[PDB]
């Protein structure tokens, strides 16, 4: 579950360096909390440390690029099981509609700082909404989540 | 990491990666 393609790795190089403010090759909670700060979120030291330590396999206490590759590849596809897919569904449809609603996804985006327009989220939902209910159910989202 | 080539694919990638946790690092 650590597979990335070369172009994929190249993008992660970029992303990694965007968070790695010191440009040293390891991301600290300082850097995370700062990118979060500019994003409009102030998580705790504990949240960020745990977040790191989860991917921190070498035990140095920071997120190295190999570990990031591991982390992302699991988030983008599988940790092992369908956890990642349902956790993503869970963060989109909190209200339990059984389907992800665009209006709610727009709301979570505002909360995530991604800041997407209604038309943007509408299009995202529309493609994921396979049966055409205007809302995407889990079975529809499972195909979409891995389509990155 | 922009979204211009296909836009949807990149955004659906990036914004959804970020959604994975409250203090989610997509990096
Ligand atoms: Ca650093
Ligand atoms: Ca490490």
């Amino acid at each position: 579950a650590d597979q990335l393609t070369e172009e994929q790795i190249a993008e992660f190089k970029e992303a990694f360096s965007l968070f790695d403010k010191d440009g040293d090759g390891t991301i600290t909670t300082k850097e995370l909390g700062t990118v979060m700060r500019s994003l409009g979120q102030n998580p705790t030291e504990a949240e960020l440390q745990d977040m790191i330590n989860e991917v921190d396999a070498d035990g140095n206490g920071t997120i190295d690029f190999p570990e990031f590759l591991t982390m992302m590849a699991r988030k983008m596809k599988d940790t092992d099981s369908e956890e990642e897919i349902r956790e993503a569904f869970r963060v989109f449809d909190k209200d339990g509609n059984g389907y992800i609603s665009a209006a709610e996804l727009r709301h979570v985006m505002t909360n995530l700082g991604e800041k997407l327009t209604d038309e943007e989220v509408d299009e995202m939902i529309r493609e994921a909404d396979i049966d055409g209910d205007g809302q995407v159910n889990y079975e529809e989202f499972v195909q979409m989540m891995t389509a990155k | 990491s922009p979204a211009n080539s296909f836009h949807f694919k990149e955004a659906w990638k990036h914004a959804i990666q970020k959604a994975k946790h409250m203090p989610d690092p997509w990096a």
